[PDB]
């Protein structure tokens, strides 16, 4: 397993060589999205009884 | 009556069979219903198996003809039909060596029974392989199924028989005669009484007679009194042996005085029969006196009770065993060893007490057995001159005192007795055949015909008869064979057609086992209620009639598979996960065998399966 | 000893991984999201029940149209309901009993599942002759299948315990891509949106993220401490979800590479068997060993709600693209569909 221990090398070296970007941004890109479609969101956002067919729905 | 099993037994029968390797060709050939499935299989359903077993069938029975002359015109029919017209239709798959080892004897005019023999072994060679495979395939084999989970599940009592009058009482029991109502087959019953054995302590007697019944009883002998089956009552045993009503030779020496020498020949020579059958099987019978001969109601002979007798392959007895007028020295020697010699001197004695009406030794009436017995081994007994010397040279060869100058003993056997200038106007072919017109034709309904001269038992007692009932598999296949079988597989036939017309119109036709991986599924009830089970890699599913399963168990719960008693019956006991418990009955020995082996492999199977995937394992909680 | 110095290179080069990213670890989700308001308190109900199977359910799937699904059981069956009616629009009995997995195809026109055949079975739903039917089979893997994902009617991604996920073409039966990496059985495989890229889990405790075209692992994301039994794409692409035995979920960001959150809590014991968002990412619902679902903010870490119906294992479970329901599926063989 010679051959083997230096595939695992050849790899960490891609793993490694990416631009990566702060935490801080990538936390305000999520939090911004969850805020942009909440309202889009009927677990959040509760819609009429009548437009859900787990509720009120009668046509189909 | 018998009625026989569904078509959806197949699928334990077959496992059951598979385990034990009896799915092969020689296995199914050789059995009577076997053979008898399988030809109709290659006469009605497999365009290239017909001429196949047709020659077969055509051989079979070329061995049977009497005569040369029927020989050489039957063998010259099947030479013409079976080897030449197939051979010109470019359809003979036989070889060169079979067709010139037939057509070499036939051009020389040699017709030897044997004459078709690499034949038989040639048919036998093109039909096991692709042709019994879709044999197996077939309903046939479903059917021969159907028939051989019967016979593994045969469980006799008195009410399976319907006892007519008595036919004969000796010292531990009495013989009737019946018939097995399924069948309408006539035997004899022998009903040996418990209680008796053991006040006259003759348990290895009873023992050793049905140990050497078993040892007997196949291969169709017609001179011994041969066992279809075995079986136990509260406080009997009985045998069920070949009919016998016509009495025995003791009684008829009573009546009708000596035979003569043409008449003790017929006799003599249906017993030589009998004791060659039972020497090929080292078989010793011993006891051999006219009391233990028997008659049919033709007035053919049968040799009876096997007791005294004994197997000689491995161990050659020494004792003296047997009736004190007619045994050989060296049986009457402490000490001595002797093989089949013991019969042979026998034989002698019984067949002088049949001209002469007296043992040879026993010179005056007399009860003094040591006097019987020193006659026996100083004096070679003086033979009348009414006698023929015919007559004499044998009863000479077979009264020889040397085991070493006794006829049947120079290392022929029965040969050397068949061979002696007494029997020369015999053909052994026509005794054997039973074709010699017998002398006494025993008169219609007599009294008293085969009679003799004649505290409890605990648990430990019938823990000695626990292995006692039996059924030869050969004998009861020949006595369906030749009753009910037809007719039966007729019925059981429109029967299954009907079912068939009617799950078509119900819509209940798709089976729910195919294209699956079902393991195996049948019949089963559950405390009882009976449903339809299926049996799955990781699951035991079950329904009711006209629906799909709705209900299971896994693989997963149950924890163990047990065998418990419930209601004087056999049961499966299921341990589940969780304390409760599951309990199936079954329609018969094998099945119940076949569940509960198949249930432990595929629980033990799944669990240990299970264990390696994270998914499915249980985990902490 | 180049053995040696490889082994030396190995625990070198990931300590510049480790440096990369404490680098970018300037701030914290939750403190980035300390202010926002929180979510509520979720009281969802069971809104219909679905009976059929006849023994655990271990998996299921929605359909693209918000209404059929498709569930998975040990009574060696796929179900297809109509969750609007409660009505079976298939029951698909299988050749193997041993399954462990199913998927619905974006298009409607298949379904798939796998198991201890080790084998994903590709079975048409709308055939020419109008009956449901093995349109293929897909024999390569050289272990069990865990989960598996189409991109099209044409394509589909597996995960296997031989430690492996791998591409399909379904009409040429053989792997196009073969995505090696793992040191331990693949449990559950994620596609991103644009489906140009899917995440792993495995029992290795770690996820991975590949390439569809390019065949190789990007990157990779560690921390579990125990077998990740579930994994789920965060809805811009950006980020996913993971649950595994250790009593935990966690959340990755991509260009962040590294875990930006950990959904706990001490009463909590039992692990995690699925994973998945509501529609816009705000709340995180995963199954557990215990009967429960539970919903997290995915935001905050709070606990949100409980969703509290099975008498056994909650196994699998899954909200609608729509995102107007949840379904949870179990080892009592029930399947819940709640909002
Ligand atoms: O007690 C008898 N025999 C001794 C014994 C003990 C254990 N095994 N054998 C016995 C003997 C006879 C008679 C006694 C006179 N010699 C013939 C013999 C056999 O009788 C028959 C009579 C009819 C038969 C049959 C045998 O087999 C088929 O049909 C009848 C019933 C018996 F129970
Ligand atoms: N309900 C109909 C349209 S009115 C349908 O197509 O399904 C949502
Ligand atoms: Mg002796």
């Amino acid at each position: 397993s010679i051959a083997q221990a230096r595939k695992l090398v050849e790899q960490l070296k891609m793993e490694a060589n990416i631009d990566r970007i702060k935490v801080s941004k990538a936390a305000a890109d999520l939090m911004a999205y969850c805020e942009a479609h909440a309202k889009e969101d009927p677990l959040l956002t509760p819609v009429p009884a009548s437009e859900n067919p787990f509720r009120e729905k009668k046509f189909f | 009556k018998i009625l026989l099993p569904e078509p959806s037994i197949r699928s334990v029968m077959q496992k059951y069979l598979e385990d034990r390797g009896e799915v092969t060709f020689e296995k199914i050939f050789s059995q009577k219903l076997g053979y008898l499935l399988f030809r109709d299989f290659c006469l009605k359903h497999l365009e290239e198996a017909k001429p196949l077993v047709e020659f077969y069938e055509e051989i079979k029975k070329y061995e049977k003809l009497e005569t040369e002359e029927e020989r050489l015109v039957c063998s010259r029919e099947i030479f013409d039909t079976y080897i030449m017209k197939e051979l010109l239709a470019c359809s003979h798959p036989f070889s060169k060596s079979a067709i010139e080892h037939v057509q070499g004897h036939l051009v020389k005019k040699q017709v030897p029974p044997d004459l078709f023999q690499p034949y038989i072994e040639e048919i036998c060679q093109n039909l096991r392989g692709d042709v019994f495979q879709k044999f197996i395939e077939s309903d046939k084999f479903t059917r021969f199924c159907q028939w051989k989970n019967v016979e593994l599940n045969i469980h006799l009592t008195m009410n399976d028989f319907s006892v007519h009058r008595i036919i004969g009482r000796g010292g531990f029991g009495e013989v009737y005669g019946c018939r097995k109502a399924d069948t309408g087959k006539m035997y004899a019953m022998k009903c040996l009484d418990k209680k008796r054995i053991k006040m006259k302590q003759g348990e290895t007697l009873a023992l050793n007679e049905r140990i050497m019944l078993s040892l007997v009883s196949t291969g169709d002998c017609p001179f011994i009194v041969c066992m279809s089956y075995a079986f136990h009552t509260p406080d009997k045993l009985s045998f069920i042996l070949d009919l016998m009503n016509g009495g025995d030779l003791h009684y008829h020496l009573s009546q009708h005085g000596v035979f003569s020498e043409a008449d003790m020949r017929f006799y003599a020579a249906e017993i030589i029969l009998g004791l060659e059958h039972m020497h090929n099987r080292f078989v010793v019978y011993r006891d051999l006196k006219p009391a233990n001969i028997l008659l049919d109601e033709h007035g053919h002979v049968r040799i009876s009770d096997l007791g005294l007798a004994c197997d000689f392959s491995k161990k050659k007895p020494h004792a003296s065993v047997g009736t004190h007028g007619y045994m050989a020295p060296e049986v009457l020697q402490k000490g001595v060893a002797y093989d089949s010699s013991a019969d042979w001197f026998s034989l002698g004695c019984m067949l002088f007490k049949l001209l002469r009406g007296h043992s040879p030794f026993r010179q005056h009436k007399t009860k003094d057995k040591h006097e019987i017995d020193r006659m026996t081994l100083t004096m070679a007994v003086e033979l009348p001159d009414s006698f023929s010397p015919e007559l004499r040279s044998l009863l000479e060869g077979l009264l020889q005192r040397d085991v070493n100058r006794r006829l049947g003993c120079l290392g022929r056997g029965a040969q050397e007795v068949k061979e002696s200038p007494f029997f020369r106007s015999l053909d052994w072919q026509m005794v054997f055949l039973q074709k010699y017109p017998p002398p006494l034709i025993p008169p219609r309904g007599e009294v008293n015909a085969a009679d003799a001269f004649d505290i409890k038992l605990l648990d430990s007692d019938q823990e000695l008869y626990r292995n006692f009932p039996l059924t030869i598999s050969e004998r009861w296949q020949q006595e369906v064979a030749e009753t009910v079988f037809d007719t039966i597989n007729a019925e059981t036939d429109r029967l299954e057609a009907r079912k068939k017309t009617k799950n078509k119109q119900l819509g209940h036709e798709e089976d729910y086992a195919l294209g699956k991986d079902c393991i195996m599924h049948g019949y089963m009830s559950k405390m009882w209620q009976r449903r339809y089970f299926y049996l799955f890699p990781n699951r035991l599913e079950w329904r009711g009639e006209g629906e799909a399963p709705q209900s299971l168990l896994t693989m997963e719960e149950i924890q163990s598979v047990e065998e418990t008693q419930i209601k004087e019956r056999k049961c499966l006991l299921l341990k589940i996960r969780g304390g409760k418990q599951f309990v199936l009955q079954c329609d018969s020995d094998p099945e119940l065998v076949q569940w509960k082996k198949e249930l432990r492999d595929a629980y033990r199977e799944a669990q240990q399966l299970v264990q390696r995937v994270p998914k499915m394992k249980n985990k902490p909680r | 000893s180049e053995l040696d110095q490889l082994r030396q290179e190995a625990e070198q080069l990931k300590n510049q991984i480790r440096d990369a990213r404490k680098a970018c670890a300037d701030a914290t989700l939750s403190q980035i999201t300390n202010n926002i308001d929180p979510v509520g308190r979720i009281q969802m109900r069971t809104r219909r029940t679905l009976r059929g199977h006849l023994a655990k359910i271990y998996a299921m799937h929605w359909g693209t149209d918000s209404r059929l699904l498709v569930s998975a059981s040990q009574d060696g069956k796929l179900i297809i309901w109509d969750s609007y009616t409660t009505n079976k629009v298939h029951a698909i009995p299988l050749r193997s009993s041993w399954v462990m997995t199913c998927a619905y195809a974006p298009s409607g026109n298949y379904v798939a599942c796998g198991g201890l055949d080790n084998i994903c079975s590709i079975y048409n739903l709308k055939t020419r002759e109008g009956n449901v039917r093995v349109s293929r089979e897909l024999a390569g893997h050289t272990g069990y299948l865990s989960c598996c994902r189409f991109l099209d009617d044409n394509q589909i991604v597996t995960s296997s315990g031989d430690t492996t996920c791998a591409l399909w073409d379904i009409e040429t039966g053989q792997q196009t891509t073969t995505f090696t990496g793992h040191t331990g059985d693949v449990m559950s495989l994620s596609l991103a949106p644009d489906t140009r890229l899917f995440v792993s889990g495995a029992c290795d405790a770690s996820a991975k993220l590949w390439d569809v075209r390019e065949g190789m692992c990007r990157q990779t994301f560690t921390g579990h401490e125990s077998d990740i039994n579930a994994i789920c794409f965060f809805p811009n692409g950006n980020a996913f979800a993971t649950g595994s035995d250790d009593a935990t979920c966690r959340l990755f960001d991509l260009r962040a590479d590294q875990e930006l959150m950990t959904y706990s809590h001490d009463n909590i014991i039992c692990g995690i068997t699925s994973v998945s968002f509501s529609k816009s990412g705000r709340l995180l619902l995963a199954g557990y060993d215990d009967f429960n679902c539970n919903v997290w903010d995915a935001l905050k870490a709070d606990r949100a709600g409980v969703l509290a119906g099975h008498d056994n294992r909650v196994s699998c479970l899954g909200v609608t693209d729509d995102g107007m329901a949840v379904a949870t599926g179990s080892w009592d063989s029930f399947l819940k569909i709640w909002n």
